[PDB]
RNA sequence: GACCAGGAA
């Protein structure tokens, strides 16, 4: 029912090799130097150039078919500008207090290096991604 | 003015260039399909042949006879022979044409659609007269004769639609375009160097604003506005192909409700 | 001819109109069949016993994975293959309107619209995603193609988890009839039955999607761009020089024979090898130049038809023609054709075809190509007969 | 070799093939014409007796 | 019909291959495929 | 064609000159100066395989005659006329071809056997085989209802009367994936 | 200039007059 | 073998236009790409229909009974 | 020879009905109508219009084989709302739209002088 | 347009298909391979024209 | 079959409304698969098309004679002069939906030939029928009603 | 029905 991870990042690079509409993104955290990010992103839908400072959330909610409209009358867990829904598919222990999680948003991939949100990121198909700014 | 709109860009006996606006593409397309496929027309559908001394075979000629456009204006007040009550056909459901031709001249003698003549009773409705757009008013050159070449046959035209045979198609090609600056990205341009340089702009580029590159892609967008052009073979006047198609389609969508109701 | 078990298989009848036997496109290959006019026999059992034998032993689904090579002997092919690639790129997204049709089209579908990979701005699905609606659960498959991370950077390999595509493009290596097979697995894992259902499902979706994407190919796709063209011409040019030299060398008696070869046998080995290096380089030159959007390269990448060498001779250079291994003979005294001077050991004289198929062959090139070609047709019709008796 | 190890046979048919994206893998489209020629000998039984009479 | 009247048969050390000498006299391409490949030539 | 150095005025050159070409087509428009004309004036000559051995042939003439004392990218790559020793010229390379083959368009752009097929398949095609078809009682024959001459043609078609008695129709063709049908 | 060099297009004219004389079945007849 | 009524592809009426196209040629000494266009044949399916037609009937005619 | 009659594309076969409605077993409040003697013209058009109905949760159609003029249409709606009525409403919508379209073209065409 | 060059025998049109053969009165030498007592042979197939 | 050894049977017929269309209202008579071309390398087909498209537009006979100075480049230039894109592609719209095809199609005239092999002359079925006398096995050949 | 001959995926 609740959020799983939260931080602001800043992009080191935007790569669109061979892809008309998608770019893989490279950011690191403002708070932790320990905290990196790699993210395939739909630029057509939400464009990006480097140095952009993006906020990034996770959360498991806000099972069953997907209902489209009426969302005027709905609790959009978005105060955001772009939201995906993917699957956790690798928990890579990279030494130390250091860990990485791997997500797949129907092909759009994501890798997140960090430490401390052990008590958070489960191997859940239920994993929504969120971006503002 | 109401719902979907029209602006007409050019018009003739046999060509309506216009713009559909404020519509589902699916709708615009359905009209296109209907206009081609489902508007009723009269065309010769049976040919009994009494004599043929031509270089052309009986059925070879028969086939051509199906392709001559016939006056189909008041076609809606002719019955489908299938539903008419006579065994075979009558005056209520069919037009009877007759063709007699003989090589009188030494020079080659020509059999044109003008040489058809309606034997059946028209009950005074616009029907069966072969369409002639011809400059010298001869219509389709059906066949050629030499001397003892005689052609004597009889035609029964019936009501029908393109779905059953194309001979009943009131319209020829129908030009249909939208979003001439690919702003919906509904197509991805093949190119060697410059998608812009290799691909020619459409006439309709003039009728929409160029996209201007300093712009984020509009995913919200959706195809309304459609540049069409209808061309009539002549069996029905262009404007009517549009209308009757609109009407024909509607009648369909209606019959659905109607069955929904006997349900 | 019927050289396989698989060359006669039991099918379910579906009485239909028109005068052709119609069959599923994927069972095309174990029969060896193409619709360029080939007829097929159908026998009908008469006993309760014999139909049993058919449905229980030699039904198409059973014959999928095959003992000829411990792998599946049919897989996704042609349009459906060419399309399944295009469908599953990262690039490829699908609007709600369409998605709904693609789902319904899958005749099994739990009636559950899966959550779009992108929920706003504007909900989009991805090819990967809705394709997986066809792949059943518990179908677990993983392959690494060269340079694959778990964060597959190039959409390489294949990561399918519980019948969900996680990354990588679906194509021949996956959805074809490979050992690693998406097919090999589904059969061995779910049933002959489930797998045969899979074929159907995959094609209904892909074909549908491909119907509305469209796919084509034209002369445009054989055009090697300006610089890459010129650059090919020099690749050939320089190797023509490489030959001219080894020729001069062997004309002054400087050249030394290799062990076992004539002074001459040795010379030709270099020439033939120089001219094939030439062609092959010019080939790779073009292949690299061709954009991802090039339809021919697209067919090659899916593995739906064609290969490097086809691109090579269409775009770059046809290459050296050969009869009986050696280059072209002197059928005429000391020359290949009466349009040449004598003792001409050059590439032009002995049947190197400098030109691409796009540029078109010279009349000499044409005739030598012809000579080589005829040798082909013969040892085809030969290896046919010899193959037959062998099999018997 | 040609009369015993092989034979021409009854209840058989042949015609041009074409492929179908809409058939299932393990079926084959048979022309109505051939369906009407080709026969299966079915034994009258209480299970089929009415259906069988219907076809006859 | 034409091509049938410019047709050559060649009964029965290597006849089937397209020879150099055949230049300009016989078609490099127009031959039957199979039992009579290169054995039936066309002028 | 016969070539001799036979020119006070310059190098080696074909006996046949543009004057004969005039004189030739003069007689063409008249539907005197026949083929047999070229043959007794000795501008042209018959060569079997044996005699072929001992000559040297230029492919094109004009191209393979005057020396040299920019180049098209798109075009193919032709060799040269480095030889001075020419005896004869090819009348036109396209005549190494047979009848069937002479209908194949751009066949010099095809994989070699793709030609060998069509130059057998076209003999299983359909069209108007003779204009007297109506009066002949051949056991089996097919005529095309509306034959068309082809939009793309061979210069050699002229002589085969292919334009006047065709084999097919010009179909508006799309190379596309559609229904997978 | 009725003794000019001959162009490539000109060869066809000759080829034309060949078939005027021989026709396509020269051999079978002769 | 005589002009098609109606172009295969689009269906535009074409059989009336034959003698005109022949006259736009002989008498007017127009070339084909214009003669066709003068007859309002524009979509090239209709162009090919006339431009590539071989009117054999005129030969068939020359035989007798 | 094995070609069906061409009118079979539109003339209802004897003892056939335009609509047959059966309910989707796989999911709640959803239903599958088969349109006999019909094709894309009607199918795409109705699908298109149900996609405007806010209370429609799902809409698709398919011509399962091209040999046969017919199509299945699947409709799911928010509960209470009956897909049958959903179809009803969508239909009139199309009609009214075409009504304007007719009226409007006529009205413009009246103004031409050619 | 008929080009002739055929025969009409009992109604059906017959074509005489050209026959290829080695020319005669011609001198040719061949190597007679390994297992032979002969090593080279000069043949001439000779005949009255 | 085209003149490039591209034999095909029909697989289905579609009426105009189902056929993909160029905005110009044009529609194919015939749709061949793209997978014909690469393994067969029958480039001449493609050129025949590009050339024939010009010829139809220009009403000038297309020379596809063998060894000549005609280049695909040359042809492409003319075709662009005529307004269609240089390589004979053309945007096409789906017949069922009216939506554009995401791909552009190679599209143009190409001489095709009707071949003497027609299916209703081929199709054959038997289930009990005339038997040989000597062997008492089924007789041979469609004609004779064989097995 | 023997037998010969010619041509096809
Ligand atoms: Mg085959
Ligand atoms: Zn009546
Ligand atoms: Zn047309």
């Amino acid at each position: 029912s609740n959020t799983l991870f939260d931080d602001i990042f800043q992009v080191s690079e935007v790569d669109p090799g061979r892809y008309n509409k998608v770019c893989r993104i490279e950011a690191a955290s403002t708070t932790q130097d320990q905290c990196k990010l790699t993210l395939d992103i739909n630029v057509e839908l939400f464009p990006v150039a480097a140095q952009d400072s993006l906020t990034v959330t996770i959360a498991s909610s806000l099972t069953r078919s997907w209902r489209p409209p009426q969302a005027g009358d709905r609790s959009l867990a978005d105060d955001y500008d772009y939201v995906m829904y993917g699957t956790a598919y690798k928990f890579e222990e990279v030494s130390k207090d250091l860990i990485a999680v791997y997500y797949s948003f129907g092909g759009l991939l994501m890798r997140l290096e960090g430490n401390y949100r052990n008590l958070n990121n489960l191997k859940q198909e239920n994993a929504y991604l969120l971006i503002r700014r | 003015e109401e719902g979907p709109q029209v602006k007409i860009r050019e018009a003739s006996k046999d060509n309506v260039d216009f713009i559909l606006s404020n519509v589902d593409l699916a709708m615009a397309n359905s009209l296109r399909r209907v206009m081609i496929a489902e508007i009723p027309t009269l065309a010769i559908d049976s040919v009994e042949v009494e004599t043929n001394t031509t270089v052309l075979a009986d059925e070879f000629i028969a086939h051509r006879l199906g392709l001559i456009p016939l006056q189909s204006m008041d076609i809606e007040q002719l019955e489908y022979s299938r539903d008419c009550f006579c065994e075979d056909h009558c005056d209520k459901c069919s037009v009877v044409l007759t063709l007699q031709a003989f090589g009188e001249s030494e020079s080659t003698t020509n059999v044109y659609s003008k040489d058809l003549v309606i034997v059946s009773n028209l009950m005074g409705r616009n029907i069966g007269h072969p369409i002639i757009q011809d400059k010298e008013g001869n219509g389709v050159l059906i066949c050629k004769l030499r001397k003892g070449q005689e052609l004597k046959l009889t035609c029964v035209a019936k009501k029908g639609i393109a779905k059953e045979h194309a001979k009943w198609g009131p319209a020829a090609a129908i030009e249909f375009e939208y979003d001439p600056w690919n702003k919906l990205k509904h197509t991805d341009y093949w190119y060697e160097q410059d998608s812009a340089k290799e691909w020619p702009q459409s006439k309709n580029c003039e009728y929409e604003d160029p996209p201007n590159e300093g712009d984020p892609f509009d995913y919200k967008a959706q195809a309304d506005t459609f540049y069409m052009n209808v061309e009539s073979v002549g069996s029905i006047p262009v404007d009517q192909v549009v209308v009757r198609g609109i009407d024909t389609l509607q009648k369909k969508v209606a019959s659905i409700l109607l069955a929904l109701t006997q349900m | 001819p019927s050289l396989h078990k698989m060359s006669m298989m039991a099918h379910r009848v579906k009485v239909i109109p028109y005068s052709t036997f119609r069959l599923n496109l994927s069972v095309t290959s174990p029969y060896n069949a193409d619709f360029d006019g080939d007829e097929m026999n159908l026998h009908v059992p008469q006993s309760e016993e014999t139909r049993a034998e058919l449905s229980q032993l030699c039904a198409v689904p059973l014959q999928i994975v095959s003992p000829q090579s411990n792998k599946p002997c049919m897989g996704i092919v042609q349009d459906t293959l060419c399309g399944i690639r295009k469908l599953t790129l990262r690039d490829t997204f699908i609007e709600l309107d369409q998605v709904l049709n693609m789902l319904y089209w899958v005749p099994d579908w739990d009636g559950v619209i899966p959550t779009p990979a992108i929920i706003k701005p504007k909900p989009l699905w991805s090819g990967k995603q809705i394709l997986s609606v066809a792949i059943p659960n518990g179908i677990h498959l993983q392959r690494f193609d060269e340079g694959t991370t778990l964060l597959s950077p190039k959409d390489n390999g294949m990561l399918i988890i519980d019948g969900q595509i996680i990354f990588g493009v679906v194509e021949k290596k996956t959805v074809g009839s490979s050992n690693g097979g998406l097919i090999h697995v589904v059969t061995r894992e779910k049933g002959p039955q489930v797998c045969a259902k899979l074929f159907g499902n995959i094609q209904k979706v892909v074909n549908f999607w491909l119907l509305h994407n469209g796919f084509s190919t034209g002369i445009g796709d054989t055009i090697a761009d300006g610089p890459t063209m010129r650059e090919i011409t020099e690749t050939i040019a320089e190797a023509k020089k490489k030959v001219l030299d080894v020729t001069k060398e062997a004309q002054a008696n400087l050249l030394t024979a290799k062990h076992g070869m004539t002074l001459r046998e040795s010379f030709e080995d270099n020439v033939v090898r120089f001219l094939n290096e030439a062609r092959d380089k010019a080939g790779r030159l073009a292949e690299v130049n061709l954009k991802d959007l090039n339809n021919v390269k697209q067919m090659v990448m899916a593995g739906s038809k064609g290969s490097f060498i086809n691109i090579a001779q269409m775009s770059a250079c046809v290459g050296q023609q050969s009869v009986e291994g050696k280059r072209i003979a002197f059928g005429f005294v000391d020359r290949t054709l009466p349009h040449f001077s004598k003792d001409d050991y050059s590439p032009e004289s002995k049947g190197f075809v400098e030109n691409s198929y796009l540029r078109g062959l010279t009349p000499q090139e044409f005739f030598f190509h012809a000579m080589g070609g005829r040798e082909g047709l013969i040892d085809t019709a030969v290896k046919t007969a010899e193959t037959g008796y062998i099999q018997r | 070799r040609g009369n015993l190890m092989g034979k021409r046979v009854d209840f058989s048919a042949r015609t041009v093939i074409s492929g179908d994206p809409n058939l299932e893998l393990d079926q084959v489209g048979v022309p109505k014409s051939i369906a009407k020629t080709l026969t299966y000998p079915e034994v009258v039984t209480p299970y089929n007796i009415d259906r069988l009479t219907q076809l006859v | 019909t034409l091509s049938h009247l410019r047709r050559t048969n060649t009964p029965i050390a290597k006849p089937r291959q397209l020879h150099n000498t055949h230049w300009g006299l016989v078609c490099p391409a127009e031959t039957p495929e199979g039992q009579a490949c290169g054995l039936v030539k066309n002028l | 064609f016969i070539v001799e150095d036979d020119e006070s005025l310059g190098h080696k050159e074909l006996k046949v000159r543009k004057g004969h070409i005039a004189k030739l087509m003069a007689t063409e428009y008249q539907d005197e100066y026949t083929w047999s004309s070229l043959l007794n004036e000795g501008l042209v000559e018959y060569i079997d395989a044996e005699e072929e051995e001992s000559i040297l042939i230029a492919m094109q003439p004009e191209d393979l005659e005057p020396a040299e004392a920019d180049v098209d990218p798109a075009k193919r790559i032709r060799v040269s006329h480095h030889a001075t020793t020419f005896t004869h010229c090819e009348i036109h390379p396209s005549m190494i071809l047979g009848v069937a083959a002479s209908i194949i368009p751009f066949p010099d752009h095809n994989q070699s056997p793709r030609n060998t097929y069509q130059s057998a398949m076209g003999k299983q095609a359909m069209g108007v085989f003779l204009t007297n078809y109506n009066v002949r009682m051949d056991t089996m024959a097919n005529i095309l209802y509306y034959p068309q001459k082809p939009l793309g043609t061979t210069r050699a078609m002229e002589y085969l009367k292919f334009r006047e008695l065709p084999a097919g129709q010009n179909a508006i063709v799309a190379i596309a994936c559609y229904s997978g049908y | 200039d009725e003794s000019a060099p001959i162009t490539a297009e000109d060869s066809w004219a000759v080829i034309s007059a060949f078939f005027r004389e021989k026709g396509l079945v020269s051999q079978q007849l002769d | 073998m005589i002009v098609p009524v109606r172009c295969f592809s689009c269906g535009k009426v074409v059989g009336d236009k034959w003698e005109s196209y022949l006259n736009l040629l002989q008498e007017d000494e127009l070339d084909e790409g214009t003669a066709l266009s003068r007859l309002g044949l524009k979509r090239y399916c209709c162009r090919r229909m006339i431009l590539t037609h071989v009117d054999l009937i005129e030969k068939f005619l020359r035989y007798n009974p | 020879m094995n070609a069906p009659d061409r009118f079979e594309l539109f003339l209802l076969g004897e003892g056939e009905s335009k609509l047959k409605i059966d309910p989707d077993t796989k999911a709640p409040n959803a239903v599958v109508i088969t349109f006999e003697k019909e094709d894309h013209t009607l199918g795409n058009l109705i699908r298109a219009e149900l996609l405007n109905d806010r209370k429609v949760l799902f809409a698709a159609y398919k011509v399962e084989h091209p040999f046969f003029a017919r199509f299945k249409l699947r409709i799911q709606t928010t509960e209470g709302y009956d897909p049958k009525d959903a179809l009803k409403n969508a239909c009139n919508s199309i009609i009214n739209k075409l009504g304007a379209l007719k009226t409007n073209f006529e009205t413009e065409w009246n103004l031409q002088t050619l | 347009f008929d080009m002739g060059g055929y025969f009409i025998i009992n109604g059906s049109e017959k074509v005489l298909i050209a026959q290829e053969r080695s020319a005669g009165n011609i001198v040719q030498v061949f190597k007679k391979a390994a297992p032979s007592p002969i090593s080279h042979v000069a043949e001439i197939r000779s005949a009255l024209e | 079959a085209s003149r490039h050894g591209q034999k095909g049977t029909i697989g289905i017929t579609y009426r105009r409304e189902d056929m993909p269309f160029t905005a110009e209202g044009i529609v194919p008579d015939l749709i061949i698969n793209p997978h014909a071309i690469p393994s067969r390398m029958t480039v001449a087909h493609l050129i025949e098309c590009l050339l024939s498209k010009v010829a139809a537009l220009s009403g000038n006979e297309g020379d596809a004679s063998p060894f000549t100075d005609i280049t695909v480049e040359g042809i492409s230039k003319l075709l662009r002069e005529h307004g269609y894109q240089s390589r004979g592609f053309e945007v096409m719209y789906n017949g069922h939906t009216g939506k554009k095809l995401m791909a552009q199609i190679f599209f143009g005239p190409t001489y095709y030939q009707r071949l003497r092999h027609m299916v209703d002359d081929k199709i054959h079925a038997r289930a009990r029928g005339p038997m040989q006398v000597l062997t008492r096995q089924p007789v041979e050949g469609r004609s004779r009603d064989g097995g």
